[PDB]
């Protein structure tokens, strides 16, 4: 079970630090938590007003990865539009609390499956909640979360990209470092790396359904601007 | 298009 190379330990440091500096409320998300009261456009309203800072945190995460910063702005835009809801969904799923059955948004707002579903997310709310439940036994630390985020960001198959092959190599570096970190961490769950790769697929489905749903059916001034831009 | 995101990226 190969463990992290030194060049991979500093990539682990770079990514973990980027995640921790752009992750809302850091460790005090549970205490700061505030429980909230077809589509409820009033529930919708409350959610659209609170997605802008969550999108901005993803932008900030990416900007703290030098490999991201090396790409042309046209590719940076494409990578961020692709992975934004994938990372927001992971960051909320890892904050699943089984006792209240809530996820935490912006490190401060606890929401139920029914609330998020009626905020306009539909089946995506069940997919995010199910992921959170499945992730409770994975005991993902900040490093494992940051690396998953970095794998999702460096997706070479987003349409319209120019630097397809450089982005692929960035991702291969992250995947190798991450598997080696997982070897070092020796989790007590069988076939951990294969099961983690299935969780990536789960997040990609959330990203592809999110994007599809925006497109579908829906007055757009009612949507935050940064959120119209990411669909 | 993608002009807020562009501003936020280029700093
Ligand atoms: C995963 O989803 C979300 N995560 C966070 C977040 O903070 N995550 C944890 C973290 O980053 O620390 C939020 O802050 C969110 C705010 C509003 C929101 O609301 C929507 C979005 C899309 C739609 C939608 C999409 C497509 C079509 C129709 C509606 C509806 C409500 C969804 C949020």
């Amino acid at each position: 079970k190969p463990e992290p190379t030194d060049e991979e330990w500093e990539l682990i440091k770079t990514v973990t630090e980027a995640h921790v500096a752009t992750n809302a409320q850091g460790s005090h998300w549970k205490q700061k938590r505030k429980f909230l009261p077809k589509v409820d456009l009033e529930a919708f309203s409350h959610f659209t007003k609170i997605i802008t800072p969550a999108i901005t945190r993803v932008v900030d995460f990416a900007k703290k990865l030098p490999m991201f910063c090396e790409l042309p702005c046209e590719d940076q835009i494409i990578l961020l539009k692709g992975c934004c809801m994938e990372i927001m969904s992971l960051r909320a799923a890892v904050r699943y609390d089984p006792e209240s059955e809530t996820l935490t948004l912006n490190g401060e707002m606890a929401v139920t499956r029914g609330q998020l579903k009626n905020g306009g997310l539909g089946v995506v709310s069940d997919a995010i909640f199910d992921l959170g439940m499945s992730l409770s036994s994975f005991n993902l630390d900040d490093t494992e979360v940051a690396l998953l985020q970095a794998v999702l960001l460096m997706s070479s198959d987003r349409p319209g990209l120019a630097c397809v092959e450089r982005i692929e190599k960035y991702q291969d570096s992250f995947l190798l470092a991450f598997e080696h970190y997982i070897n070092y961490r020796k989790h007590h769950v069988t076939h951990f790396w294969p099961k983690l790769l299935m969780k990536v697929t789960d997040l990609r489905m959330i990203g592809a359904c999110h994007a599809s749903r925006f497109l579908h059916m829906k007055p757009t001034e009612l949507f935050p601007p940064l959120f119209l831009e990411v669909f | 298009e993608n002009a807020l995101l562009r501003y936020l990226l280029d700093k």
